[PDB]
C-alpha cells in the first residue's frame, strides 16, 4: 500500500509478511496462464479460459500479462498491450 | 518605410498562417 | 664486406631515391625510404622493413645521410649475394623436403657454432622455427630470421 | 525523402478524398531537404512549400508546368534552368537562396511573365547594388517585386538610367530647345 | 516504466530501517534484477559511456547523478549481503565503477565519493572470497585495468592529503591480487616474489616513503630492470647512472635513465645530463655496432649464419629493446632536446649578461605577430618574401657548411651561444625528430603528439626571441631567412609523418573519419564545404574527446604552417603533394585558402615544368603511374597513389655518367628528373574545376564572408556591418569587436563602445546590462542568519551555463576591455562594468567542484585544473590572452584599491596559475604573488601571508618554464606559523617577529635584478607592520621607545657572518615577555619598516637631482606610498599634518601629469591617486 495518512507515508499495513505460500500458489497460476497463451499460440476451446477466470481480476492482469510479453517478442501490439 | 516593410513582413507572416489554416481546413474536409 | 658499391649500383639507389628527394635536400626520409623500396616493384617485407628503417636511421630522426642510405642499399643487395650463400647452405638441411630441419640437427650446428649461445634458448628458437610440430625446424623462417635486414 | 515521403502519400487518406487526380497543393517545409525524386508522375500540382529546407536545384519538375505558384525560400537553390519550359507560374517565393547568374535568368524570366509577385530579400539581388532598378527594366511585367510594389520615382530613374536615347527623347520631344540654364 | 517509479519510491521509504527483519527475503530476490531495474531507466537520460568532455553533461548534476546511483548501490550492497549473493549486484557493482572511468581519467573526486571509498575498503574486501569464480577472460582485463587505475588513483589523492601510509595500510588489505603496475611488475601476480619484492616494493615503497626520501645503492649490471629504479629516483646521479651504464646488457636500459634525466630535468642541472649522456652515446652506439654487426650447412652456417644468430639474439633483442625504448629513446631524445633547448635558452640569458649592463630590454605590449596573418589564423599569405631555393639551398649550403666544420672541429660568446646554442638546436630538433620518428613507428602516437608539441613550443618561442632580439635594437646574428629554413626540414617531414600519424591512428579507428568520400579518393576528417559555412573558430561544435588523443587542431595550424612555409621555400613538387594531400583530406572544405594558392602554384609549376625541358606529359609520374593504370591522377585522388618512381627507368643520367659529386650531381639529375617527370598533378584547369564545383556547394554569403575575413589586415575600415545580420550571434560580436579595437585608437571609442554594446545585451539577451548588472540578487541569491553555517548569494551558475562558456570568453573579455577604455570618466560604472566582469571570470572559476564556494575556503584555496584536461582558451580571435591578461588586472588594480578582495583572491589565485603552466612565466606569476600578500595584509591575514612568505624564500611553491613546473625545492622543511587567533601571551607570535624582520628583502629577490620588483617587497614590509600595527590602538608614549632601547641593541647586534647560513641578529622580540604596552607593540612594528622605509627615501633621493615633476612616475608611485606611509608611522606618533598639503600639491601635479609599467604608473596619475591622497 502506498498510503498517505498512515507513519510510513506508503504505509505497509502491519498486516502481513512472508507471502510465499500464496506467491508459490500465485507462481503456478502465472505458469498456468504462461502455457495457456501458448495454448492459444498453437491452436487455430478459449472460452474454457474466460470461464476459469470468472472475476479474478488479478489473476487475469497475470493473463493480460502473458500474452503482451509474447506480443512483445512477437508484435508491435504490445506498445497496445 | 521601415515600420511599413516590417509591418509588410508580418502580414505576410499572418499570410503563411493563414495558409498554413486553409491546409488544415482542406485536410479536415 | 659486402657493403660496397659501384657507380651503377649507386645509380639504381639513388635513381630510386630521385622522385623523392626532388627540391635538393640530400636525403630520403625512412618513409620515403620504405616508398622507394616499395616503387622498385620488388617490394620489400614489413618486419624487414621497420628494422632496416631502425638500423640505417641508428639514430632514428627519419632523415638518412646519402652514405648511410648507401650502404643499407648495399646491404639490400648483399641480401641478394650473400645471404644467397647463407640460403643455399641452410638448404642443404632442407635434404628431407618438407620445409624443416630435425631439431637435434639444429642443436648440433648450434653446439658447434662460432658465438656460442645457450641450448635452452636454442631450443626456444628450434620451437620458433618448428611452429608446426612436424619434429623439425624451419629453413626458410631461420634464414630471413638472422638475415632478412 | 521516399521514408517521409509517405505523409504525402497519407494526404488522400488524411482528406479522405479520392485518388491522384486530386493533387493542388504539396508542402514539405523544415525537413532540410535537398533533392526531389522525378515528380513528373504526379497530377495538376498548382501550390507548392518546399522552404525551409536545404534545396538546391530542380531534376523533378520535368513536365510539372501545371504549378502555378511556388515557395522555395530559406534553402540553398542555385537552379534556375530549363523552368522556361513550365512558365504557368504567377507567385514565388526564394528569399535566401542562391542566384547570381542574373543575365541568363532574366532570359529564362522573358519565358516567364506569368509572374505577379516574387520575394527577393535576402537574395543576392537584396544585397546588390543596381539591382532594383535592373529588375524593373528587364521585369515591367512583374508587379511585386520582392512583394514590395514599384513606385514612380523608381521608375522615373529607372528610365533615367537605361536607355540614354529615350532620355534625350524625354527632354526633346517636350521642347529641349536649347542647352544652357 | 510507470509500475517501478512508484514502487521504488517506497522502496527508500523502508529504511531511509525496522522492515529490514520484518518483511519477505523474496522482495530482495525479485529487486536484485530491480537493481537493474532502477539503474537502466535513469541510463535514458545519463548515456552512462566512460569518456567525454561533458562525460554526459555539464559538472553540476552528473557529479550528482552518478554519485547518487552508486550510493544507492552501495545501500544496496546491505541488503544483498542479508542474501549474501550478489551475481547481478556485482555486474551492477561493475557499472558503479563504469562511472569512475570518465572521472579517473581528469583526476576528479568528490566527498561523499571519498566516503564511498572509505567503506569500499571492507566492502571490497570481502569480494576476494567471491573473486575466485574466473570464467570471463574479457571481465579480467576490465577488472586488472578497473584495479590498476584506481588503486593508485584514489592513492594519488591521497597522498596530497599525507594520511597516506594509512591507506596504504588499507591497500594492504586487498594486496592479495595487488601491486601497482601489476600487469608488468608482478610476475605471478597473485605474489611470491621475495627477491624481486625487495625491489618491486622499493618502486612503490619508497614511492610512500619518498615524503621521507629513502634512498638505495649500487649494482653489478644486466639484472632485471626493476632492480634499477630505486637506484635511480631516490638519490644522486654520480653513481645511479653508472649502474645503468653496468645494466647494459639487458633490454630497458633507458627506461630508467629517463626516471634519473627526469629528476635531473627537475633540480636545474641539463649541463650534467647531457654530459654524462656522451657516455651513454658513447655505448649506445658502439651498442649499435655490436648488435648490428647436412655437412656444408654444418659448415658454412656454423661460422657464416651462426654469427649472425647471435646478430638475431642481438638484433631481435635489439628491436624487443627497442620496442620498449622507441618511447624511450623518443623520450631520451626529447627531455635531451629539453635539455639542449633549456641549455639554449641559458645561453641566450648569457647574451644578455655578456652585452647589457643596468640598460635591460622592455617593449610595449601592443604591436602584434606576423603569426596572425598566417594561413591558420588568417586563412591568407600577406605578399611575403619567398623562402626560394635560390634562398634556400645556397643559404642551406652555408648552413651545412656551419654543420660540417662543427661535425669536423661578438661571434665567439654572443653569437656562438646560437652556435653551441645550436650544438642544441641542431640537436634539439634532430632529438626532436629522432623523439618524433621513434614514437611514430611503435605506434606511441600520444608521444609523437607531445614531442611535436615540445618541438612547436620550442619554435614558436624561438621565432618569438629574435622578434623580440630584433625588437630589442641588436644585430639578430641569424637573419629571418636563416632561421626559418632551419625549421623547413621539420615542417614538410613532420607534416608528412605526421600524414601517416593520421593515417595509422585511422586504421585502430582512433580517428574516425567525419564526412563520405565526395569527390574524393578518400573520406574526410573535415569533410567538404557542403557541412561548412562562413564560420569562426568559436567552435561550440563539441571540442576534442577524451580518448580521442589527438591535438587535430594545432596539427592543422602545423601542417599548413609547414604549407605556407613550403610554397615560399618553393619546394615546389613537394610543397604541391603536401599541399594536394591536405586539400583532399579536407576534402576542399579548405579549399578558400589552399586552392587560390594551389592553382597558383599549379600554373607555376607546371611553367617550370616547360623551363626544365619537361618531356611529353604522360611521363610525368603521376602522369606516368596513371598511363600504366588508366586512372588520372587529379587533385582530388592524389593521397595514396604508387607512382613507380623507379630505380631503374633512367634520370638524369647524362648527369650521372660523370657523377664526380655522386650527391650533389646526382641531386640536381634526382630534381631534374622528378622535374621532368612531375610525380603531383598539376591540372590547372581541373583544381579550378573542383575549386568552382566546391563553391557551387558554399552558400552565396561565403564568398563574401571570407572576402571581408581577409580585409583583417592594416588600412582603413567603413562596411564590416554588411555580415552582422548572419543569424549567427557569437560571430557578429567577434567580428564587429574586432573592427573596433583598430577603431578603439582611431577616436571611435565610444561610438564602437556602444556598437558592442547592443550585441552584449543580445549575450545577456535583455537591454543596458549595467541596470540588468543591478537586477542581479534576481539572479540566484543567497544569505545566512544566526542559525547554521549557509551560504550566501552567488550568480554563477545561471551564468555559467548561458553565459559562462564563451559569454565570459567574448564579452566579459570585451566588458574588461570596457571598464578600461570606456568609462575613464565616471569611476563608479567602472566598478559598475567590473564587478560584472568579475562576476563573469568568477562564473567560469565555479565551474569546478572538488572544491568549494565560500570566500572562506577559497581565501585559503587554490586549484591545478578546471575542467576535465581541457581549457578552452586556444585562439586570440575568441581573445588576447596578454590583452585579457593586462585588462584583467588593470582592473584587479581599483577593485582591490576599493578593497573588493573576497572577490580578488580566487581571481588572483586564477591569474598567478594560467601564468605559470600556461604561460610559463615566472616574473609575471611571482609579481603577482606578492600582490596576494598585500591584500592579506589588508585584512589581517598576516599570519597566511608569512607562512607563504617563506616558501616564496626558499623557493618552495614557486614556480619554473621546468617541465616540473618547479625547481628543485628544499628539504621537507617545516616551520612554526603564528596565528592570528594567538594572543600575544604566546610565544611563537613574537618569535615570528624574530624571524620574520630577520627574513627581510628575500635573496632570491635579490637575484631578480629587475630592481623594481625588488622595491616592490620593501612596500610589502612597510605595508605589513602598519596595517600589523594599525590593529592596535594607542597613543604616542616613550614607552614603545624604553622597550625597543633594548631591542635596538637586540636587533642592531648583525647579520653578517657564521658564514655556513646565518641571520646573527636575534632581536628578542620574545625575550621581553608579553609586557609590551599597546603603545608598544604599534610602534615596534614601526621603527622595523622604517629601517627599509629610510632605504626607499634616500634611494630616489639620489635621483631627486632630477626635480620631483621630473622623476619618473615609477618612483613616484613609491614616493607617494612613501610619503603615506612614513605618514603612518608618522601618525600613530601623531604628526598628521604633514602628509596634508603634499596632496595640495598633488592636486595640480595631477592635472600636469610608453614603458608598459612605468606608463601603468603614469596613468595611476589620474582620479584615483588622488583619491588615496584625499583619504
Amino acid at each position: 500500500v502506498k498510503d498517505s495518512q498512515d507513519v510510513d507515508g506508503d504505509t505497509y499495513k502491519p498486516i502481513a509478511s512472508n507471502s510465499y505460500t500464496m506467491d508459490l500458489h500465485l507462481e503456478l497460476i502465472q505458469a498456468q496462464h504462461r502455457i495457456a497463451v501458448v495454448l492459444l499460440d498453437q491452436l487455430e476451446t478459449e472460452l474454457t479460459v474466460m470461464k476459469k477466470i470468472k472475476k479474478n481480476k488479478l489473476s487475469k492482469a497475470i493473463y493480460l500479462m502473458q500474452k503482451a510479453l509474447l506480443l512483445f517478442e512477437k508484435d508491435a501490439v504490445c506498445e497496445t498491450s | 518605410r521601415a515600420q511599413e516593410e516590417m509591418q509588410h513582413w508580418l502580414e505576410l507572416d499572418q499570410s503563411r498562417e493563414r495558409r498554413l489554416r486553409a491546409r488544415q481546413e482542406a485536410n479536415r474536409t | 664486406m659486402a657493403d660496397q658499391l659501384t657507380e651503377e649500383q649507386i645509380a639504381e639507389f639513388k635513381e630510386a631515391f630521385s622522385l623523392f628527394d626532388k627540391d635538393g635536400d640530400g636525403t630520403i626520409t625512412t618513409k620515403e625510404l620504405g616508398t622507394v623500396m616499395r616503387s622498385l616493384g620488388q617490394n620489400p617485407t614489413e618486419a624487414e622493413l621497420q628494422d632496416m628503417i631502425n638500423e640505417v636511421d641508428a639514430d632514428g630522426n627519419g632523415t638518412i645521410d646519402f652514405p648511410e642510405f648507401l650502404t643499407m642499399m648495399a646491404r639490400k643487395m648483399k641480401d641478394t649475394d650473400s645471404e644467397e650463400e647463407i640460403r643455399e647452405a641452410f638448404r642443404v638441411f632442407d635434404k628431407d623436403g618438407n620445409g624443416y630441419i630435425s631439431a637435434a640437427e639444429l642443436r648440433h650446428v648450434m653446439t658447434n657454432l662460432g658465438e656460442k649461445l645457450t641450448d635452452e634458448e636454442v631450443d626456444e628458437m628450434i620451437r620458433e622455427a618448428d611452429i608446426d610440430g612436424d619434429g623439425q625446424v624451419n629453413y626458410e623462417e631461420f634464414v630471413q630470421m638472422m638475415t632478412a635486414k | 525523402l521516399p521514408s517521409s515521403l509517405k505523409a504525402v502519400e497519407d494526404q488522400l487518406k488524411i482528406c479522405g478524398h479520392k485518388r491522384d487526380i486530386d493533387v493542388l497543393e504539396l508542402f514539405l517545409s523544415k525537413k532540410e531537404l535537398t533533392e526531389v525524386i522525378d515528380l513528373s508522375r504526379f497530377k495538376k500540382l498548382r501550390y507548392l512549400w518546399l522552404h525551409h529546407n536545404k534545396l538546391h536545384g530542380i531534376s523533378f519538375l520535368t513536365r510539372n508546368y501545371c504549378l502555378t505558384e511556388l515557395y522555395l525560400n530559406n534553402n540553398a537553390i542555385f537552379e534556375i534552368e530549363g523552368l522556361h519550359n513550365l512558365p504557368s507560374l504567377n507567385i514565388l517565393l526564394l528569399h535566401h537562396n542562391e542566384l547570381t547568374n542574373i543575365d541568363a535568368t532574366m532570359k529564362e524570366l522573358k519565358g516567364m511573365q506569368n509572374l505577379r509577385s516574387l520575394s527577393l530579400y535576402q537574395n543576392p539581388l537584396s544585397q546588390y547594388n543596381l539591382y532594383r532598378l535592373y529588375i524593373i527594366f528587364h521585369l515591367p511585367g512583374l508587379e511585386l517585386l520582392d512583394r514590395k510594389q514599384i513606385t514612380e520615382k523608381e521608375r522615373r530613374y529607372m528610365i533615367t538610367i537605361f536607355d540614354h536615347k529615350k532620355a534625350h527623347v524625354i527632354q526633346s520631344v517636350a521642347f529641349g530647345k536649347r542647352v544652357d540654364a | 516504466y510507470e509500475m517501478a517509479k512508484k514502487v521504488f519510491s517506497p522502496v527508500w521509504d523502508y529504511f531511509v530501517s525496522n522492515i529490514l527483519a520484518d518483511t519477505s527475503s523474496i522482495l530482495l530476490y525479485l529487486f536484485l534484477r530491480n537493481i537493474f531495474v532502477m539503474s537502466d531507466i535513469k541510463i535514458k537520460e545519463e548515456n552512462l559511456f566512460c569518456d567525454n568532455i561533458k562525460g554526459n553533461e555539464i559538472f553540476p548534476a552528473q557529479q550528482v547523478a552518478r554519485l547518487v546511483e552508486c550510493e544507492n548501490v552501495l545501500v544496496a550492497l546491505e541488503l544483498s549481503n542479508f542474501l549474501n549473493d550478489a551475481n547481478f549486484a556485482l555486474q551492477a557493482v561493475t557499472q558503479c565503477y563504469g562511472l569512475l572511468a570518465p572521472i579517473i581519467y581528469h583526476n576528479i573526486v568528490l566527498v561523499p565519493v571519498i566516503q564511498i571509498l572509505i567503506k569500499c575498503i571492507v566492502v571490497l574486501q570481502g569480494i576476494p572470497s567471491i573473486i575466485h569464480s574466473k570464467k570471463n577472460i574479457s571481465s579480467f582485463e576490465s577488472i586488472q585495468h578497473m584495479i590498476a587505475c584506481c588503486i593508485f588513483y584514489m592513492t594519488k589523492i591521497l597522498r596530497s592529503w599525507k594520511e597516506y601510509d594509512l591507506a596504504i595500510m588499507l591497500i594492504n588489505y586487498g594486496k592479495k591480487m595487488l601491486d601497482i603496475t601489476s600487469g608488468c611488475r608482478s610476475l605471478f601476480g597473485i605474489l611470491l616474489p621475495e627477491k624481486i619484492n625487495e625491489q618491486l616494493a622499493l618502486l612503490e615503497t619508497h614511492l610512500l616513503k619518498t615524503t621521507k626520501q629513502i634512498n638505495s645503492a649500487e649494482l653489478s649490471g644486466s639484472e632485471d630492470p626493476i632492480f634499477l629504479y630505486p637506484i635511480v629516483l631516490n638519490w644522486t646521479v654520480k653513481g645511479a647512472m653508472k649502474e645503468v651504464m653496468k645494466f647494459k646488457q639487458r633490454p630497458r636500459f633507458l627506461e630508467f635513465f629517463t626516471q634519473i634525466m627526469l629528476k635531473c630535468m627537475n633540480d636545474e642541472k641539463f649541463h650534467l645530463m647531457v654530459e654524462i649522456s656522451a657516455p651513454v652515446y658513447d655505448f649506445l652506439k658502439r651498442r649499435n655496432e655490436s648488435l648490428i654487426g647436412r655437412k656444408m650447412a654444418y659448415r658454412s652456417l656454423s661460422d657464416n649464419l651462426n654469427p649472425l644468430i647471435l646478430t638475431y639474439v642481438r638484433r631481435k633483442r635489439f628491436h624487443q629493446i627497442l620496442l620498449e625504448e622507441l618511447p624511450w629513446r623518443a623520450q631520451m631524445n626529447l627531455y635531451l632536446a629539453n635539455a639542449h633547448f633549456h641549455l639554449f635558452l641559458q645561453k641566450l640569458t648569457e647574451r644578455t649578461k655578456e652585452r647589457l649592463g643596468s640598460s635591460y630590454s622592455s617593449v610595449s605590449f601592443r604591436s602584434c605577430d606576423p603569426n596572425l596573418f598566417s594561413l591558420f589564423h588568417s586563412g591568407t599569405v600577406l605578399p611575403t618574401a619567398k623562402l626560394t631555393v635560390d634562398s634556400y639551398n645556397a643559404m642551406m649550403d652555408a648552413l651545412t657548411v656551419s654543420k660540417k666544420k662543427k661535425h669536423n672541429q661578438n661571434v665567439r660568446e654572443k653569437d656562438r651561444t646560437l652556435v653551441w646554442g645550436l650544438d642544441h638546436f641542431m640537436k634539439i630538433f634532430l632529438c626532436c625528430r629522432r623523439a618524433m620518428v621513434l614514437a611514430y613507428r611503435g605506434g606511441y602516437w600520444t608521444l609523437l603528439q607531445n614531442c611535436c608539441r615540445v618541438f612547436w613550443n620550442f619554435s614558436r618561442e624561438l621565432q618569438i626571441l629574435l622578434k623580440q632580439t630584433v625588437a630589442s635594437c641588436k644585430t639578430f646574428p641569424v637573419s629571418q631567412d636563416n632561421f626559418l629554413c632551419i625549421c623547413v626540414l621539420p615542417f614538410y617531414l613532420g607534416a608528412e609523418l605526421l600524414i601517416d600519424m593520421l593515417i595509422k591512428l585511422q586504421s585502430t579507428n582512433s580517428i574516425k573519419p567525419f564526412e563520405e568520400r565526395g569527390e574524393f579518393s578518400i573520406p574526410s576528417c573535415y569533410g567538404n564545404i557542403k557541412s561548412d559555412n562562413g564560420g569562426s573558430s568559436l567552435i561550440f561544435e563539441h571540442p576534442l574527446d577524451d580518448v580521442n588523443v589527438v591535438d587535430l587542431r594545432w596539427i592543422h595550424d602545423f601542417v599548413l604552417k609547414s604549407l605556407e612555409v613550403l610554397y615560399q621555400v618553393e619546394k615546389w613538387e613537394t610543397l604541391v603533394s603536401l599541399a594536394i594531400q591536405f586539400n583532399i583530406i579536407s576534402h576542399e572544405r579548405y579549399t578558400e585558402q589552399v586552392t587560390p594558392l594551389l592553382v597558383y602554384a599549379q600554373r607555376q609549376l607546371v611553367q617550370r615544368i616547360k623551363e626544365l625541358n619537361g618531356p611529353e606529359l604522360s611521363r610525368q609520374a603521376c602522369a606516368r603511374y596513371e598511363a600504366e593504370n588508366g586512372e588520372k591522377i587529379t587533385c582530388r585522388n592524389f593521397i595514396g597513389k604508387r607512382l613507380k618512381i623507379d630505380s631503374s627507368t633512367p634520370k638524369n643520367l647524362a648527369e650521372l655518367q660523370g657523377s664526380s659529386e655522386p650527391l650533389k650531381t646526382l641531386i640536381t639529375s634526382e630534381q631534374r628528373l622528378a622535374k621532368q617527370l612531375v610525380s603531383v598533378p598539376l591540372d590547372v584547369n581541373d583544381t579550378l574545376r573542383c575549386f568552382r564545383e566546391t563553391l557551387e556547394k558554399s552558400k552565396y554569403h561565403n564568398r563574401s564572408v571570407r572576402h571581408s575575413r581577409k580585409l583583417l589586415s592594416l588600412f582603413l575600415a567603413q562596411t564590416q556591418d554588411v555580415l552582422q545580420t548572419s543569424n549567427q550571434r557569437s560571430l557578429k560580436v567577434q567580428s564587429l569587436h574586432s573592427l573596433g579595437s583598430l577603431l578603439l585608437f582611431a577616436d571611435k571609442k565610444r561610438a564602437a563602445f556602444k556598437c558592442w554594446s547592443q550585441a552584449l545585451d543580445d549575450i545577456f539577451r535583455k537591454p543596458d546590462v549595467l541596470h540588468n548588472w543591478k537586477e542581479f540578487g534576481t539572479s540566484l541569491p543567497g544569505a545566512p542568519s544566526s542559525s547554521s553555517p549557509p551560504g550566501f548569494k552567488d550568480y554563477s551558475e545561471e551564468f555559467l551555463s548561458k553565459f559562462g562558456i564563451w559569454g565570459c570568453l567574448q564579452a566579459a573579455m570585451i566588458t574588461a576591455k570596457i571598464a578600461q577604455f570606456i568609462k575613464t570618466a565616471n569611476v563608479k560604472k567602472r566598478i559598475n562594468c567590473c564587478i560584472l566582469s568579475a562576476l563573469l571570470f568568477q562564473s567560469l572559476l565555479r565551474t569546478t567542484l572538488p572544491h568549494p564556494k565560500a570566500e572562506r575556503n577559497y581565501a585559503q584555496y587554490e586549484i591545478t585544473q578546471l575542467l576535465p584536461g581541457i581549457e578552452l582558451f586556444s585562439d586570440k580571435f575568441r581573445a588576447d590572452i596578454c590583452s585579457v591578461i593586462a585588462s584583467l588586472y588593470y582592473v584587479i588594480r581599483e577593485l582591490h584599491y576599493a578593497k573588493y578582495n573576497l572577490i580578488v583572491l580566487p581571481l588572483l589565485a586564477l591569474y598567478q596559475y594560467f601564468v605559470s603552466v600556461i604561460c610559463q612565466d615566472i616574473v609575471r606569476n611571482l609579481e603577482a604573488r606578492i600582490l596576494k600578500i598585500e591584500i592579506l595584509i589588508d585584512l589581517g591575514f598576516f599570519s597566511e601571508a608569512f607562512y607563504e612568505l617563506f616558501q616564496i624564500y626558499h623557493g618552495k611553491n614557486m614556480p619554473c618554464a621546468i617541465p616540473a613546473g618547479y625547481k628543485a625545492t628544499m628539504k621537507v622543511k617545516i616551520t612554526q606559523s603564528f596565528d592570528s587567533g594567538k594572543p600575544l601571551t604566546h610565544k611563537d607570535n613574537m618569535q615570528a617577529l624574530e624571524e620574520l624582520i630577520n627574513r627581510g628583502l628575500p635573496h632570491i629577490l635579490v637575484n631578480l635584478g629587475y630592481q623594481h620588483l625588488l622595491n616592490k617587497f620593501n612596500f610589502a614590509k612597510s605595508h605589513f607592520f602598519i596595517s600589523l600595527a594599525a590593529t592596535i590602538n594607542c597613543i604616542p608614549d616613550p614607552s614603545p621607545k624604553i622597550m625597543y632601547y633594548q631591542f635596538i641593541t637586540e636587533r642592531s647586534k648583525p647579520t653578517p657572518q657564521n658564514l655556513k647560513d646565518n641571520e646573527n641578529s636575534h632581536g628578542q622580540f620574545l625575550r621581553l615577555r608579553d609586557d609590551y604596552n599597546l603603545n608598544t607593540i604599534k610602534s615596534i612594528l614601526l621603527m622595523e619598516a622604517e629601517e627599509k622605509v629610510n632605504s626607499l627615501l634616500s634611494e630616489t633621493e639620489h635621483q631627486c637631482h632630477r626635480p620631483l615633476y621630473l622623476s619618473s612616475v615609477l618612483e613616484l608611485e613609491i614616493m607617494v606610498e612613501a610619503r603615506l606611509h612614513l605618514a603612518a608611522i608618522a601618525l600613530q606618533r601623531y604628526r598628521p599634518a604633514y602628509s596634508t598639503a603634499i596632496l595640495y600639491s598633488t592636486l595640480k601635479l595631477l592635472q600636469d601629469s610608453l614603458d608598459p609599467i612605468s606608463l601603468n604608473s603614469r596613468e595611476y596619475f589620474n582620479i584615483h591617486l588622488w583619491l588615496r591622497c584625499r583619504l
